[PDB]
């Protein structure tokens, strides 16, 4: 995150941090005890899957505070229609080898009905955006969760205001073109989660792109609300063997 | 009322009904009060919320 704050611990509980051979691989989102959410290409490269491990209740990187919880990840979903090494259906869902424990510092982020997010979610202007990716582009990462408010636009909007990447019905663009304020390298697969009438929900997930914070050029997220149905119907299927797993979208 | 509109007037999810009807809906760890707009939680740590926050004005 370029350009925000520390987001103060326990302010972003629903925050996980994806860890592969103990090293950060991803950010990401829970939105049940046992589930998930985060960009499928975090996954691109994974060459020994046994070895994916969950945070959460994950706040200060260099150190032990006894909040934290570690589960390894039982399962990989992406959407068939995802590519690695592109932009397009950028989402996983995962499911925790064991559940985490419900805390004051490990909650989980409402995944909203479709209609609703469409509705309602989709309006609201400001969100929060969340990981402990690189302060600057080209610059080193955050010890410490931050966290960053963005507006959303509508894609027409996007498009015209911008100064490539195509934007798809998948996606939308949240931030600033003025480049000071952007998700990074290293927030991938975190939330981005909007607040209506004293709640939050998973509107959002991290996606990529070339560099972070460049002018004339807005943050480009996975549209979360394309894919509500797809996880609901995930989330109530037995576990397959095997880690990784490509189900059909829609 | 419609949903598409002030979301019906619900605090969280809203269902169109045939006629002038609409039912309003509450994620799982809440529920719907007698206005029939308002969520409550019924559990501890239900999502969307910030514990250390609703302490903080509790
Ligand atoms: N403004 C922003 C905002 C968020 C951003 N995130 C990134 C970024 C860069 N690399 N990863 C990454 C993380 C974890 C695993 C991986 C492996 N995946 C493949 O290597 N796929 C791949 C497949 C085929 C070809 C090339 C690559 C890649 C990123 O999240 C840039 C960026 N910019
Ligand atoms: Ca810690
Ligand atoms: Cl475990
Ligand atoms: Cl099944
Ligand atoms: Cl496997």
């Amino acid at each position: 995150i370029v350009g925000g704050k520390v987001c103060p611990k326990g302010e972003c509980p629903w925050q996980v941090l994806l860890l592969v051979n103990g090293a950060q691989l991803c950010g990401g989102t829970l939105i049940n005890t046992i589930w998930v959410v985060s960009a499928a290409h975090c996954f691109d490269k994974i060459k020994n899957w046994r070895n994916l491990i969950a945070v959460l209740g994950e706040h200060d990187l260099s150190e032990h505070d006894g909040d934290e919880q570690s589960r390894r990840v039982a399962q990989v979903i992406i959407p068939s229609t995802y590519v690695p090494g592109t932009t397009n259906h950028d989402i996983a869902l995962l499911r925790l080898h064991q559940p985490v424990v419900l805390t004051d510092h490990v909650v989980p982020l409402c995944l909203p009905e479709r209609t609703f997010s469409e509705r309602t979610l989709a309006f609201v202007r400001f969100s929060l955006v969340s990981g402990w990716g690189q302060l600057l582009d080209r610059g080193a990462t955050a010890l410490e969760l931050m966290v960053l408010n963005v507006p959303r636009l509508m894609t027409q909007d996007c498009l015209q205001q911008s100064r490539s990447p195509n934007i798809t019905e998948y996606m939308f663009c949240a931030g600033y073109s003025d480049g000071s304020k952007d998700s990074c390298k290293g927030d991938s697969g975190g939330p981005h989660a909007t607040h209506y009438r004293g709640t939050w929900y998973l509107t959002g997930i991290v996606s990529w792109g070339q560099g972070c914070a460049t002018v004339g050029h807005f943050g480009v997220y996975t549209r979360v609300s394309q894919y509500i149905e797809w996880l609901q119907k995930l989330m109530r299927s037995e576990p397959r063997p095997g880690v990784l797993l490509r189900a059909p979208f829609p | 009322l419609i949903c598409v509109n002030e979301n019906g007037g619900c605090e969280q999810y809203c269902s169109d009904h045939t006629g002038t009807k609409r039912s309003c809906r509450c994620h799982e760890g809440y529920s719907l009060l007698a206005d029939g707009v308002s969520c409550t939680p019924t559990v501890e740590y239900p999502c969307g919320k910030i514990p250390i926050l609703e302490k903080r004005n509790a």
